[PDB]
Order: structure tokens, then C-alpha cells, then sequence
């Protein structure tokens, strides 16, 4: 695709390391800060159910495909301004490979 | 019988106006040997120092803090968390030999004060009465806050300190003195520009810079902006934490909000532990040497 | 304060420990921390093109030459009130006298 894709070991300790803190990918796992990610790509952004999201989650109204998420991974709030989600941002291209890779798997 | 109590005792006959008179050589010395650090001067190190050595105070069993002055002892002077710290003792020796009669807190806390007011920040009211306890007394190493940390983390850190978000924000803008040194805690750079001069730089800097996390040359990660300043993840966390957002805000918004608030939780930090008789003097709020035509 | 020719060897020292933290000096050269000093002498503060100054800086309306540079080295903050610029001050008249004598060349 226009996006790669990566080593799914290193996204797997990125997200432990920069996703974790707020987001489950297991089936049934529990929203936390954020919603939980399980069965997200294939999804409109703000579906998550028993989650509460900004209206600005709800109203972007985009299907999570490996190619918005990482835009918006580059850049929570430019991408959906109003966003909750306290990130800064993958600015970096492997890292943003690695991790979708990883998640495009764990999310399944 | 039980649990530690420390009682402020002034040596005899010693006043506010020996009191001040520590304090310009302090104020005097700072001007003279200016050029440490690339011409930061001890200012910053001098504030780190207080904050060091009231910062290992429990608040719940009244262990550690400032009264003591323990720094002095092997254990505490060799805390990796003090790396780069013996810079501003060796400061303060020379101060010591001229004034042999003040104690050791006593000499440790009057130099962050002394520090900060001749930088042009907040003038932070002084209590004397430090007494020096035994090398038994020093605590162990670990007291410190970790740089690598979270909001959460530091809230119940200073939690130990007996400080609630509005003294936690406002401590921490001491950050826009000095700088990391990556040889001493594995972090490289200045919060921002004006490294000697207190102001609110600190919170103007965390809310105007567009910040980027990228790993430093020690491989810690920290968070780094274009015009080339740094926040340490925990000094981060203030803009990731709600509570803490606001009282950023606030601050970088209100310069003299935030020195008076540093002013008072400054002073709370560098008495923490100990207890004043009801019947000690008014705090001592020196002047400053421009305030002196000098 | 009057200002008398000194080192210019000494006052690029000078600069370079004590200055070049905010200032460049060449011609067309960027502002940063502080503006660019290029033409400085024979201008009025506060008017380097391009540059956010105080308000404070703009309003002394001085127009800088070597006497009145010499007094302003001195100490800062007390010839500008409030100016942003951090610095204490040459207290040498001598230092003062090296650094002008390397700026007057310097910006030109
Ligand atoms: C500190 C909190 C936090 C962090 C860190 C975090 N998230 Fe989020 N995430 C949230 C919140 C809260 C929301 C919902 C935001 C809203 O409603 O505006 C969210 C929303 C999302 C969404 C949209 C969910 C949907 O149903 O549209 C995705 C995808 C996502 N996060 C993935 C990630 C990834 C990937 C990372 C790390 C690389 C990450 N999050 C880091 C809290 C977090
Ligand atoms: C830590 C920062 C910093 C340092 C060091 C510093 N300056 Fe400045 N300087 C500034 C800033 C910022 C301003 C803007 C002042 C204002 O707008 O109030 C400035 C303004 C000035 C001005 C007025 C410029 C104008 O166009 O009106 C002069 C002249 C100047 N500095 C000279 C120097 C010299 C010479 C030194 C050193 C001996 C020096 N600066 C050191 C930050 C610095
Ligand atoms: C979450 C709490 C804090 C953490 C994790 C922390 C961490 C650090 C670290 C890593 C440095 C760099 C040291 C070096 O490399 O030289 C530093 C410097 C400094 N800190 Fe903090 N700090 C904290 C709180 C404070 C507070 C409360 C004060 C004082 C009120 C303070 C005053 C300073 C000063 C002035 C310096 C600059 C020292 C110099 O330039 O030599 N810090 N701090």
C-alpha cells in the first residue's frame, strides 16, 4: 500500500510503551482512557461501544484503514481537531509502520 | 519513646542582620566567579541544591529534609541523584569558613533563597534555626524524583512533601533556571533562553513550543522543541494532566501569580520538618544587593 | 558612559561567551533568542526588521551608538525596564570597551 508495513515485535513494545497506558486491543478488553482498539480497522472512527467520545470523534466519521490511522497517528489533533486523545504523535515512519503492522494483528 | 521531632534553634546572639550579611557574600560571590557553567553562573545549582537536600524529607515519619544538613555526609553526597551537585557545595565551603558559627541546612536553604532573589525572582521569606544531626541521621539514596516519569507519578511523589498540584506546578517552574547536563543526569538542555533570570519561562515555554519526543544521546527520551529548549518527561506531564494544564495556564499567563505562589511553596519545601517555637521571629526576607545601591 | 576604543580580538571573546547565546551579528544574519545586531549602530532599538520585540525596548526610541551601547551593557534592565533580554551586565568599563570596539567591526 502507499503505507508499508513493518516488524510487528517492535510495534508490539511501541504500543506497550506509547498506547498501553490507555488503550486495550483484546477482544471484550476494557475501555480505559481510551476506547478499547479491538476490531478498530474496518470500523468509523467513534463506534466503540460503552465508550464516551468527543462529539469531534463521532462527527469525523472516517473508516479506520491502515492509511487515515496514519495520518492520524502523525498527528492526533491537526487530524481530528478537538480530539481528547493527549498524544503528541509518531513522527516517525517505521514506527508508525511497525506499530499499524503490530495492530492490524493484535486488532483482528 | 518516639517519633522525630526538630526544634529550630538559632545560635546566640546571631540576628537577621548576620543573617544578611551571609547572604550578600553569597550574592557577592555569585557575581564574582561568574563564569560556571558558560556564564550560567551558580544560581541554578544553588537552587537545585536547597531543593535537593529539603526534598528527601517523609513526610511520614519526619526523616530527611533540610534541618539536618546531611548532604555533607558520604552517603547523601554520592546520591547518583545529586550528580553535579558538588558544584554548588564547593560554592558554598568558602561561605562556610567565613561564617563558621551558621549551620550547615541553615547555609544549604539560605543559598537557594539567596540564589533565586538575586536572579530576579520572588523574594522568599527565610526562617534561621537549622541544626546539624550526626552522619546516622543521613538518609539513603532513592528519595529524589525520577525525571523519566508521569503526572501521576509526580503528583504522589510530592505527595510525600506535603504538596498539593498548586505548590507542585509552582515548584517546578524552577525549571527555567540552568539546564540538563547529560553528564550528570542522562538529559541534555535549557528549558529555555533565560537561564539566570527567574521568571515564568518555564510554563510559556511548555504551552507556545511545538515539543517532539525523540531519544537523546544517553538514550533517554525526552521532549524537545525547534528553537532548541527541552522538558523532561515529567515537566511534560504538566500539560498532559488536566489539573496540572490548568494551573500551567494560569502561570504562564500571570508572572506574579506565579511568584507568589513559588514564594510560598519554596519557603514551605525549605522548612518542611521542622518546628518553630511559638514564640520565633518573623521569617527574614533579605534585601536584595540592588535594594542595597549595590 | 563614554565610550573608548579597546580590543577587538578580546570583544569577539566576549560576544562569543556572553552574546552569541541570543545574538548573530552578520549582515542578513537571523534573528534568535534576540535580533540579529547586524547595522545596530545608527538605528533606533527596537526596530531590527522582522523581530518581536518589548515594548518596553521599542519605546526607549534610542538611537544606538557607542556611548549609549556602553551605558546599556551595563546593565540592561536598568536603562530598558523591562526589557526581556536576560543578561546582568559587562560591569567592566574595559569589557564593555572590547566588546563595542569587536561589535562597531562585527556589524558594520
Ligand atoms: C493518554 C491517553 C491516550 C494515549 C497515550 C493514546 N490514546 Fe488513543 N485514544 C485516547 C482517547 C481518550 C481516545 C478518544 C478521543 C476522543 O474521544 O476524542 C482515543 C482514540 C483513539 C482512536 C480512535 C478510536 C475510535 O473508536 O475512533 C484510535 C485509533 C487510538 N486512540 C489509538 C491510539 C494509539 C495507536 C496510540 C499510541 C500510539 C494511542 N491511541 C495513544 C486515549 C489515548
Ligand atoms: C539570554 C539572552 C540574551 C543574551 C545572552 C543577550 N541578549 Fe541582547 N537581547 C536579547 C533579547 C531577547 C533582546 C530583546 C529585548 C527586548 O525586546 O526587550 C535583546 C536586545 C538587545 C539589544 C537591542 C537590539 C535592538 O535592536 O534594539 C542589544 C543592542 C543587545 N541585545 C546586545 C547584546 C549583547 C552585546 C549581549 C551580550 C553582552 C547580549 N545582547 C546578550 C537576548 C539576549
Ligand atoms: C518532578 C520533580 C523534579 C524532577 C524529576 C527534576 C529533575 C531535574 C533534572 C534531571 C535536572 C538536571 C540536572 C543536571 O543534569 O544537571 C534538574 C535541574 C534543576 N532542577 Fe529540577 N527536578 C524536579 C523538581 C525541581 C524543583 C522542585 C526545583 C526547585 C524548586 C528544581 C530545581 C532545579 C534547578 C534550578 C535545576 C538546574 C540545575 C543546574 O543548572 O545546575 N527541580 N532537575
Amino acid at each position: 500500500t502507499e503505507f508499508k508495513a513493518g516488524s510487528a515485535k517492535k510495534g508490539a513494545t511501541l504500543f506497550k510503551t506509547r498506547c498501553l497506558q490507555c488503550h486495550t486491543v483484546e477482544k471484550g478488553g476494557p475501555h480505559k482512557v481510551g476506547p478499547n482498539l479491538h476490531g478498530i480497522f474496518g470500523r468509523h472512527s467513534g463506534q466503540a461501544e460503552g465508550y464516551s467520545y468527543t462529539d469531534a470523534n463521532i462527527k469525523k466519521n472516517v473508516l479506520w484503514d491502515e492509511n487515515n490511522m496514519s495520518e492520524y497517528l502523525t498527528n492526533p489533533k491537526k487530524y481530528i481537531p478537538g480530539t481528547k486523545m493527549a498524544f503528541g504523535g509518531l513522527k516517525k515512519e517505521k514506527d508508525r509502520n511497525d506499530l499499524i503492522t503490530y495492530l492490524k494483528k493484535a486488532c483482528e | 519513646t518516639t517519633p522525630l521531632v526538630h526544634v529550630a534553634s538559632v545560635e546566640k546572639g546571631r540576628s537577621y542582620e548576620d543573617f544578611q550579611k551571609v547572604y550578600n557574600a553569597i550574592a557577592l560571590k555569585l557575581r564574582e566567579d561568574d563564569e560556571y557553567d558558560n556564564y550560567i553562573g551558580y544560581g541554578p545549582v544553588l537552587v537545585r541544591l536547597a531543593w535537593h537536600t529539603s526534598g528527601t524529607w517523609d513526610k511520614h515519619d519526619n526523616t530527611g529534609g533540610s534541618y539536618g544538613g546531611t548532604y555533607r555526609f558520604k552517603k547523601e553526597f554520592n546520591d547518583p541523584s545529586n550528580a553535579g551537585l558538588q558544584n554548588g557545595f564547593k560554592f558554598l565551603e568558602p561561605i562556610h569558613k567565613e561564617f563558621p558559627w551558621i549551620s550547615s541546612g541553615d547555609l544549604f536553604s539560605l543559598g537557594g533563597v539567596t540564589a533565586v532573589q538575586e536572579m530576579q525572582g520572588p523574594k522568599i521569606p527565610w526562617r534561621a534555626g537549622r541544626v546539624d544531626t550526626p552522619e546516622d541521621t543521613t538518609p539513603d539514596n532513592g528519595r529524589l524524583p525520577d525525571a523519566d516519569k508521569d503526572a501521576d507519578y509526580v503528583r504522589t511523589f510530592f505527595q510525600r512533601l506535603n504538596m498539593n498540584d498548586r505548590e507542585v506546578v509552582a515548584l517546578m517552574g524552577a525549571h527555567a533556571l540552568g539546564k540538563t547536563h547529560l553528564k550528570n543526569s542522562g538529559y541534555e538542555g535549557p528549558w529555555g533562553a533565560a537561564n539566570n533570570c527567574f521568571t515564568n519561562e518555564f510554563y510559556l515555554n511548555l504551552l507556545n513550543e511545538d515539543w517532539k519526543l525523540e531519544k537523546n544521546d544517553a538514550n533517554n527520551e525526552q521532549w524537545d522543541s525547534k528553537s532548541g529548549y527541552m522538558m523532561l518527561p515529567t515537566d511534560y506531564s504538566l500539560i498532559q494532566d488536566p489539573k496540572y494544564l490548568s494551573i500551567v495556564k494560569e502561570y504562564a499567563n500571570d508572572q506574579d501569580k506565579f511568584f507568589k505562589d513559588f514564594s510560598k511553596a519554596f519557603e514551605k519545601l525549605l522548612e518542611n520538618g521542622i518546628t518553630f517555637p511559638k514564640d520565633a521571629p518573623s521569617p527574614f526576607i533579605f534585601k536584595t544587593l540592588e535594594e542595597q545601591g549595590l
